[PDB]
RNA sequence: CUUGAGUCUCGUAGAGGGGGGUAGAAUUCCAGGUGUAGCGGUGAAAUGCGUAGAGAUCUGGAGGAAUACCGGUGGCGAAGGCGGCCCCCUGGACGAAGACUGACGCUCAGGUGCGAAAGCGUGGGGAGCAAACAGGAUUAGAUACCCUGGUAGUCCACGCCGUAAACGAUGUCGACUUGGAGGUUGUGCCCUUGAGGCGUGGCUUCCGGAGCUAACGCGUUAAGUCGACCGCCUGGGGAGUAC
């Protein structure tokens, strides 16, 4: 099992839906074996430059254990959602649990 | 100076935009090494990171008016 | 015959000519001036003199618009570049901004060949 | 090279930071670059030249100009 | 590339011990196991002609051991091709 | 795959089959088949209307689904098929109630491949959706034009259309010819490209081939006589004239569309 | 037998290769707003574009190609070559301690593979650039240089071609022989007291001793002292041409 760290970013308007994302996200991954090594809610972030000429976006983050073939299927799940404008998943090497500086 | 020779920074990390903002000028453009002081491998890394970012909008591509 | 005291002073200063135009902050054009129109050509409209006597002619016509502030965005590799503002400025107006917004590609197209002279 | 004229700022000195700003950026000297296509054999070259010339100038004034000129 | 555990299983099948790896049988088995699963791998990316070149590296090395063995030992040689499923 | 035939006679020689192995060996299923006789280009006035067919082999019409209509019901594919009457391959799938269908094959699709309609229905090659549940950008095929009329745009071998932009009620479609066209979102349209895309890699090879494909041998106007066309005919090759079709209206470069009725949908004429 | 050669364990840096996504800047085009006589170009002009509203400026859209800064006589690759970010597949190099095999090695005529750019075939794509071509200049002429345009091509897929000043103008492998200053990437100890002290590997740039060289220069990455194998040369032209 490969560590990932996905960020994810979605409309501002979309953001009461966020919560249910989230589980939503995690119950997949959980039932798919895969470990939750961290998971912060950025929450609304003014963007450094206007994406699809919408400010302000809100960024979660979620470091994950799964297996890539899960990966693949949210990777899907996020470019097919017309809600998260942004997204990246990034592949890691350890289980890095510790709080972001973002959050800190 | 080298801010992370008194660290001798494990990672560099492209959330970390407080220490990232040392290493982008006004313009958003990446400091060179020669000005900075960065060694090569961890320069090498902090852009990487920059770039990351940059992506993210965490920083800025370029210090236009948005 | 409208008024809106604050404008932007576009001054695309290429090599060969500058064109000065004043707009509003939104982006409509009000009134504009060349170094060709104001009388120069070739070796001397390629001058920041002919640039600075451009930006007068330029805030002349503007004139009954009545700008009071003015910010400037500078393009282009000139021989104004700073003609221009200075010209401005005599002018008459308060510069409030001075901004750089040449188009610098990032690896983008390719350019055309070397000229061999 | 964004510039904002301060509180009692003269025109004179926010043109000098103004110009200041933009050489810093090395706007000019790119949009110059950036005018023809140099070849990347060209490209490469010059970037040879440059650094031979360099490192053989500040060998020269460091090691040789250490002698009496006069 | 190949995984550790894999490593091991081989190392210990054709290993006269467990701590054995150079051993020439132990070498070829390995090369060939490298070999085999790389198959879907050029079959998938014909172009991609560096790999290509480690791959050939490793089949010119299986090559010369097996050779190496031929000369030393017959039936030893004879048995591990039995094994492996390697023409000559 | 496609195959150059040896030359082993001057009729081979110049032969490319596009064989494809995947199709069904065997004769197609019969409850979708029906009766499909020749016309010969003529009309019910027994006139010939359409000249330059004639003949061919015999074809059972399948009955193609371009409609699309089992909403949730998923369907599983069977196997592909070939079909005389067009360009495409069709897929013989088979949904979970029980009925039988004939579709489009698109792109990839293979027997015991899943496919499904309606909204809910995943978004992938073989699903069917209102335009309005697709993505803009995606390449779809099989595209209605009326709500509910049955697929019209991209039925043709490797086909497929842009959609380029959705706005309010119409979605935008680049279409094959490059044409761009607004189209009701509530249309349908497949996901995917429409599948045998070497059939344009083709080369019939001899006359004959056309032949079998029904093709009547054209003359060139330029051949008749003066009363037989507006080309007509001079002593040795004149030629002289504007070239026309052989109802004297100017070819090569003259505009026929007439529709004011439709000109509202045509966002931008193909081009090239 | 274990010193050459290889295997295993753990890490390391890397534009190494293949596939698929995506980002922003910029050019072009399209539609619209503002706005008015110029723009463009050059040594100076003209062709060209613009009162049928251009250039300038703001908004939106389309599409293709390439990845600013970082960027470095930096890195990787057998060479050709490789440069945004992300994922998937994948090759090599290097260091640490051990353990294992036990000469398994070096080179290589034929042979086989890889091999920039241009070029070719078939099917796409086509923004920018630009052989050919067109017009304008210059000129004694100007089938050029300069200017305005501009098609193959440059891009993608899959085949072919099989060559370059494909150069370090320096075949591969191994051993030995004074130094100095760097770069890069490991690693051991020293309290890292700080960015730091003393080692020990790999790749790499410059300078220089002995020696070598016709000289220029090379100089532990040799063009020095040697060993193995290969490739190649024997005056200029004719000619890398004819058959
Ligand atoms: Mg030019
Ligand atoms: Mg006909
Ligand atoms: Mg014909
Ligand atoms: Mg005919
Ligand atoms: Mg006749
Ligand atoms: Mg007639
Ligand atoms: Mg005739
Ligand atoms: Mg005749
Ligand atoms: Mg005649
Ligand atoms: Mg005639
Ligand atoms: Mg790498
Ligand atoms: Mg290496
Ligand atoms: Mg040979
Ligand atoms: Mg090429
Ligand atoms: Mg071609
Ligand atoms: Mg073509
Ligand atoms: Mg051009
Ligand atoms: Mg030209
Ligand atoms: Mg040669
Ligand atoms: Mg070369
Ligand atoms: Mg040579
Ligand atoms: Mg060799
Ligand atoms: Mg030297
Ligand atoms: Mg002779
Ligand atoms: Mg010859």
């Amino acid at each position: 099992m490969r560590h990932y760290e996905i960020v994810f970013m979605v409309h501002p308007d979309q953001s009461e839906q966020v919560p249910g994302m989230i589980e939503r996200y995690t119950a997949a991954i959980t039932g798919a074996e895969g470990k939750i090594h961290r998971l912060e809610d950025w929450g609304r972030r003014q963007l450094a430059y206007p994406i699809n000429k919408l400010h302000k976006a809100h960024y979660v983050l979620m470091n994950v254990e799964a297996p890539q073939e899960v990966i693949d299927e949210l990777e899907t799940t996020f470019r097919f959602n017309d809600a998260v404008i942004r997204s990246m998943v990034m592949r890691t090497k350890h289980a890095v649990t510790e709080a972001s500086p973002m959050v800190k | 100076f080298c801010r992370f020779t008194a660290e001798g920074v494990q990672e560099i990390d492209y959330k970390d935009i407080a220490t990232l903002k040392n290493y982008i000028t006004e313009s958003g453009k990446i400091v060179p090494s020669r000005i900075t002081g960065t060694r090569a491998k961890y320069q090498r890394q902090l852009a990487r990171a920059i770039k990351r970012a940059r992506y993210l909008s965490l920083l800025p591509y370029t210090d236009r008016h948005q | 015959r409208k008024q809106v005291s604050d404008g932007v002073a576009h001054i695309h200063a290429s090599f060969n000519n500058t064109i000065v135009t004043i707009t509003d902050r939104q982006g409509n054009a009000l009134g504009w001036a060349t170094a060709g129109g104001s009388g120069f050509r070739g070796s001397r409209k390629s001058t920041p003199f002919a640039a600075q006597v451009a930006a007068e002619r330029c805030a002349d016509a503007v004139k009954e618009y009545g700008i009071k502030n003015l910010e400037v965005m500078v393009k282009g590799p000139g021989p104004g570049r700073e003609s221009t503002i200075r010209a401005l400025n005599a002018a008459g107006f308060r510069i409030t901004n001075i901004t750089d917004v040449t188009p610098i590609p990032h690896n983008g197209c390719r350019p055309p060949k070397k000229r061999r002279v | 090279p964004v510039i904002k004229v301060r509180e009692n700022e003269p025109f004179d000195v926010a043109l000098r930071r103004f110009k200041r700003s933009c050489e810093k950026a090395g706007v000019l000297a790119e949009v110059r670059r950036r005018e023809f296509y140099e070849k990347p054999t060209t490209e490469r070259k010059r970037a040879k030249a440059s650094a031979v010339k360099r490192h053989a100038k500040k060998l020269a004034r460091e090691n040789a100009r250490r002698t009496r000129l006069y | 590339s190949l995984s550790t555990e894999a490593t091991a299983k081989i190392v210990s099948e054709f290993g006269r011990d467990a701590n054995d790896t150079g051993s020439t049988e132990v070498q070829v088995a390995l090369l060939t196991a490298q070999i085999n699963h790389l198959q879907g791998h050029f079959a998938e990316h014909k172009k991609d002609h560096h790999s290509r070149r480690g791959l050939l590296r490793m089949v010119s090395q299986r090559r010369k051991l097996l050779d190496y063995l031929k000369r030393k030992d017959v039936a030893r040689y004879t048995q591990l091709i039995e094994r492996l499923g390697l023409r000559r | 795959a496609v195959v150059k035939c040896k030359p082993t006679s001057p009729g081979r020689r110049h032969v490319v089959k596009v064989v494809n192995p995947e199709l069904h060996k065997g004769k197609p299923f019969a409850p979708l088949l029906e009766k499909n006789s020749k016309s010969g280009g003529r009309n019910n006035n027994g006139r010939i209307t359409t000249r330059h067919i004639g003949g061919g082999h015999k074809q059972a019409y399948r009955i193609v689904d371009f409609k699309r209509n089992k909403d949730g019901i998923p369907a599983v594919v069977e196997r592909l098929e070939y079909d005389p009457n067009r360009s495409a391959n069709i897929a013989l799938v088979l949904y979970k109630d029980g009925e039988r269908r004939y579709i489009l094959a698109p792109k990839g699709l293979k027997a015991g491949d899943q496919i499904q309609s309606g909204v809910d229905a995943a978004i992938k090659p073989g699903n069917t959706l209102p335009m309005r549940n697709i993505p803009v950008g995606s390449t779809v095929h099989n595209v209605e034009m009326k709500p509910g009329k049955g697929g019209q745009l991209a039925r043709s071998a490797g086909t497929y259309v842009q959609i380029v932009a959705r706005d309010g009620a119409y979605v935008t479609l680049r279409l094959r010819s490059g044409e761009m066209r607004k189209v009701e979102a509530d249309c349908r349209a497949t996901l995917g490209e429409v599948g045998n895309a070497e059939h344009m890699l083709r080369v019939l090879g001899k006359a004959g081939a056309a032949r079998w494909r029904g093709v009547r041998p054209t003359v060139r106007g330029t051949a008749m006589n003066p009363v037989d066309h507006p080309h007509g005919g001079g002593e040795g090759r004149n030629f002289g004239k504007h070239p026309v079709t052989p109802w004297g209206v100017q070819t090569k470069g003259k505009k026929t569309r007439s529709n004011k009725r439709t000109d509202k949908f045509i966002v931008r004429r193909r081009s090239k």
